[PDB]
């Protein structure tokens, strides 16, 4: 900026024109607009190298909106986290970064790319019989991970306990650790020889998100992001299959923890035997050497008290050392206690899979060093057109309260006044009329209600079943 | 688009 | 044969009790109820409860930042 | 609507004013083109025959189809008083106004004209780079300070004078400060053409004691007059005159010589695009635009976010759909502005969705609807939140006496369009503060 005359109207721009800059001469064809401040990029969807730039902006760049026509990414410390791992250094994300962009890419945008594009790579964690061994490549690191204040060819043994504390460590300090397995070399593991039978349809985003991982040839950990119902389960199974060693899953739900078994028997070869259910019906375990457990974090991050049956079976799952966990929605995992399980249970690679990775506090940044960096990302509207999922007309309907009932919404204080705005007439004649318009039309149709009561009051209304908390499995 | 006709209800 | 300076406030059930609170705490908002629809007010508070009103029904609108 | 205004207000001058109208041949050649195609052909049927033609034979030439448009020829060429009738011989003769044939005559066969289109100095200009910049320039800080932008350079009291006693800007001195209005945003939305109209015609009924013919006389010998040359100086009125305009962006004038510009041809006849712009589901605003005229404008209904030389990207909120509200900008007018300064990308994938739709059904055509329908409603509902409380000014009327007097006298408030609420069994009603003296006489007697 430099010699450039302001516009009238530039006032309305408090500090955010981007005037100052020139326009290149192949404005036409090139996709991007690069904010020189907050780091945004706008993205022409409707122009020649769109496709070439989606997949390369998902990696260095978390979408902030993702609409029709104009999408908008954003770079910050995290996203260029997740892009540094899969064989990314600053060279090429600034190359491209300039061959996309209409306007010259801005020394402030290039400065944040060089700070946090050089860290990855020279301290790696690994698992021997239980115990953690900090191992480094290089002699130098001694002098820095034994000097530091936290802490505590060259390897050294660190507390189980204690993971949680250094790899958040590590992120401070210049150099983060990566959690890389060579399934291949590994032998002290007993294998498990399942692969998934030719019925098989492995979809191509599905391979996109596992080619993400075992990109070099040693599977990754990290966490992959798919919209709901784009076959997340599949994902994982492919990924237990591949690495062909003992697995572990955690699913949030006993239902769920049943689904997952059946798929993983429909989709791939995985024989009876040697998969155990670790739910609150049923708690015994494969005896054979390699085997699956399938079980659920309040069945496995409990640590107060555990009965006399589920005492055995979680010494049973903490003795062996695992080799593949996969964390089903893991925007749970960073919680005050189920982060503990990361931890406990030891594993050489892990997985999250999630449709929605947002949680209301700041605490979702923590999956950064719990699993590892976000490896791939789909769109929904994506798929949607391509058949992969259904779409939805979603809607929103006014329901204005009765005056009779509005009357004491005034006056009421917080905690009640949600019963009396869920309750009111109104809502009651809209669903029966939606309801009983969509089942003629031969829909099947769900009622969500957080509330309970609403929920039976409706349900023995309207004669129809319902399920909460209460209901056994 | 149903902006301007009556609200719903009994 | 009376006539009666004020204004005519036309509205729905839910502003008819926004304003009757109103009136509640301030007694010289409402002069007078004519129907479910209608409400006799002061004028010197139309421009003052239709001023009040918008910031009460701010709350139930979520104003992102 | 442009030639419907300008001959609007040729129709409700005074027939005297128009017969001394037509003496300049450049004004004839201008008053001429504004008229139906099947009023310039009888016009030049009769212009060159010194006869009079009965009215029956104008019928003949037009065809059973074309029926219709010789009643609008007629009746358009009838109130300007160019066609005069003379009835006699039992015969209801047509003929033409003398001095309306002459003048187009002389200009046709190149008589002696008065310098009725000018003269030339000889002493040209360059167009590219002085014309259009100065007009453009000047044409840009009238409708910038218009918008409400803030701007170094303010107009002239001239213009600004002009502005605010048009409906254009509604101006408060306790406010201190200017405004656009509902004509406002629509006088931005018209072309520029219409746009120039609009503020010569206000200037026209502006005047006061300066010819309202000798206005007309510049006006439309303006347009007579070829851009990127000079022509010497005419009236007395036209001088000050002259100046005037200049403040509007028509005539650029070096400090004896003026030169008319761009926007002066664009006065007589017609004749990625800029402005085109992007709106998503997520009330995002792109907007493909190099021009602080479209910012501003924009400004007035869009939190505009950043900006970079090809485009500006702001987003919709209910603060600025409020503000431009507020102002009196309706909703509809704001639909319209995205609808005709819409992307190509939103027509053509607006176009596959109708094609979709008229694929699995083609019974039914749904309308070609651009941009998505949920910003329209929801701006829609915005403004309905404003319409939300309703209140009227007037009076309450109460303790009758007698059932008969409460019906005679609100029933006589409804006969007069003063009757805002009343009930039978209170016997009361109320009526508006506009009615209330007449409803008051009408109690006495
Ligand atoms: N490749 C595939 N072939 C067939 N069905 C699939 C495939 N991928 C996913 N599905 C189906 O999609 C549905 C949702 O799968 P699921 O793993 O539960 O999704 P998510 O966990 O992402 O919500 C199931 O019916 C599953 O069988
Ligand atoms: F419904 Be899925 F598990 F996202």
């Amino acid at each position: 900026p430099a010699d450039f005359v302001p516009d009238s109207v530039s006032g309305m721009f408090r500090s955010h024109d981007f005037s100052y800059l020139r326009l290149r001469p192949d404005h036409a064809s090139r996709p991007l607009w690069i904010s020189p401040s907050d780091g945004r990029i706008i993205l022409e969807s409707f122009s020649p190298l769109a496709e070439q730039a989606q997949d390369f902006l998902v990696t260095i760049a978390e979408p902030i909106s993702r609409p029709s026509h104009i999408h908008e990414y954003k770079i910050t410390a995290y996203s260029l986290y997740a892009a540094v791992s899969v064989g990314l250094e600053t060279d090429d994300i600034i190359s491209v970064l300039d061959r996309l962009s209409k306007v010259p890419v801005a020394e402030s945008i290039i400065n944040f790319i060089k700070g946090a594009t050089i860290s990855y790579g020279k301290v790696k964690l690994v698992i021997k019989h239980n115990r953690y061994f900090v191992e480094t490549t290089q002699a130098d690191i001694l002098q820095m991970l034994l000097n530091d204040s936290v802490i505590g060819v060259h390897s050294f043994e660190i507390a189980n306990e204690s993971v949680e504390v250094v790899k958040k460590r590590c992120q401070e300090i210049d150099y983060p650790v990566l959690e890389e397995y060579d399934f291949r070399n590994d032998h002290r593991n007993p294998d498990l020889d399942i692969d998934l039978k030719p019925s098989t349809q492995i979809r191509p985003y599905q391979e996109k998100s596992l080619s993400k991982m075992f990109g070099n040839g040693r599977a990754r950990s990290g966490i992959i992001v798919l919209p709901c119902g784009a076959g997340k389960t599949l994902v994982g199974i492919t990924a237990a299959c591949t690495i062909k060693k003992s697995v572990i899953v955690l699913c949030t739900s006993s239902v769920s923890v049943m689904q997952w078994r059946q798929q993983f028997l429909q989709w791939c070869t995985l024989q009876p035997e040697n998969c155990a259910v670790f739910t609150s019906d049923n708690k015994e375990m494969f005896q054979t050497e390699s085997g699956l457990v399938v079980s659920t974090y309040s069945m496995v991050a409990n640590t107060r008290n555990r009965s006399h049956d589920s005492q055995k079976v979680m010494d049973f799952l903490t003795g062996r050392e695992w080799g593949f966990i996969i964390l089903d929605e893991v925007h749970v995992v960073p919680a005050a206690m189920f982060r503990r399980v990361v931890s406990t249970i030891a594993a050489h690679a892990k997985l999250g899979l999630t449709a929605t990775l947002v949680r209301e506090d700041d605490k979702i940044g923590d999956l950064n060093f719990l699993i590892g960096p976000k490896l791939y990302e789909a769109n929904w509207m994506e798929l949607s057109q391509k058949g992969h999922i259904a779409n939805v007309q979603c809607a929103e309907v006014w329901c204005p309260m009765t005056a009779e009932f509005y009357q004491e919404y005034l006056r009421e204080t917080a905690r009640k006044r949600m019963l009396l705005y869920i309750m009111n007439p109104t809502k009651f004649q809209a669903c029966q009329f939606l309801i009983q318009y969509h089942e003629r039309r031969g829909d099947k149709i769900i009622v969500f209600s957080d509330n309970v009561y609403a929920l039976q009051e409706y349900a023995l209304k309207m004669g129809k079943p319902f399920i909460y908390g209460s209901t056994p499995q | 688009s149903t902006i301007g006709k009556t609200a719903l209800g009994r | 044969a009376r006539a009666r300076k004020g204004a005519l406030v036309q509205c729905d059930p839910s502003i008819k009790a926004l304003i009757l609170q109103i009136d509640a705490k301030m007694s010289d908002i409402v002069l007078e109820e004519l129907d479910d629809t209608h409400l006799l007010v002061n004028p010197s508070k139309v421009e003052f409860v239709k001023h009040e009103l918008n910031r009460l029904l701010s709350k139930n609108i979520y104003n992102p930042m | 609507s442009l030639k419907h205004s300008v001959t609007q207000y040729l129709e409700e001058i005074p027939q005297q004013v128009q017969n001394r109208l037509y003496t300049s041949p450049a004004t004839c050649l201008a008053i001429y083109r504004i008229l139906p195609p099947l009023a310039k052909f009888f016009i030049m049927a009769m212009v060159f025959n010194e006869n009079e033609v009965p009215l029956l034979d104008l019928d003949k030439w037009v065809n059973s189809n074309g029926k219709l448009q010789f009643q609008n020829a007629i009746k358009s060429m009838k109130s300007l008083h160019l066609l005069i009738p003379n009835k006699s011989s039992g015969t209801l003769m047509i003929n033409l106004n003398p001095t309306f044939k002459i003048s187009l005559r002389n200009a046709l066969t190149g008589g002696e004209v008065q310098n009725s289109f000018g003269v030339v100095v000889e002493e040209n200009v360059v167009s590219l780079d002085l014309l259009d910049e100065y007009s453009a320039n000047k044409w840009e800080t009238i409708l910038h300070f218009m918008v409400g932008t803030p701007l170094a350079k303010i107009p002239s009291e001239k213009v600004l004078n002009l502005l605010k006693h048009s409906k254009l800007m509604e101006e408060v001195n306790s406010t201190g400060e200017f405004k656009i209005t509902n004509e406002g945003f629509q006088f931005l939305l018209q072309e520029i053409n219409s746009q120039l109209w609009t503020l010569l015609l206000q200037y026209l009924k502006m005047i006061e004691t300066m010819d309202l013919v000798d206005v007309l006389h510049f006006i439309f010998m303006l347009g007579a007059l070829e851009v990127g040359k000079a022509y010497k100086i005419l009236s007395e009125t036209q001088r000050i005159m002259l100046q005037d305009m200049r403040d509007y962006g028509l005539v650029f004038q070096k400090h004896s010589i003026f030169y008319p510009t761009k926007l002066a041809l664009m006065l007589t006849s017609d004749t990625i695009p800029d402005g085109s712009l992007i709106v998503e589901t997520n009330f995002k605003i792109y907007s493909y635009s190099n021009s602080p005229l479209q910012i501003a404008v924009l400004s007035l209904f869009v939190h505009l976010k950043a900006r970079f030389v090809n485009m500006v990207l702001g987003q919709i909120t209910r603060e600025s759909i409020r503000r431009a509200l507020t102002n009196g900008i309706t909703a509809d007018q704001i639909i319209a502005y995205l609808e005709t300064h819409a992307h190509p990308q939103m027509r053509r994938l607006a176009e596959e969705k109708l094609e979709k739709k008229l694929e699995l059904d083609p019974n039914c055509k749904e309308p070609l609807q651009v941009l998505p329908p949920t910003v329209v409603d929801q701006i829609r509902l915005w403004q309905l939140e404003l319409d939300r409380v309703i209140t009227y000014e007037g009076s309450l009327y109460s303790d009758f006496e007698t059932s008969q007097e409460y019906n005679l006298l609100s029933k006589y408030a409804q006969d007069i369009g003063v009757l805002l609420w009343k009930d039978d069994k209170k016997k009361k009603f109320f009526i508006s503060k506009e009615g209330n003296s007449q409803v008051l006489d009408f109690a006495k007697r």
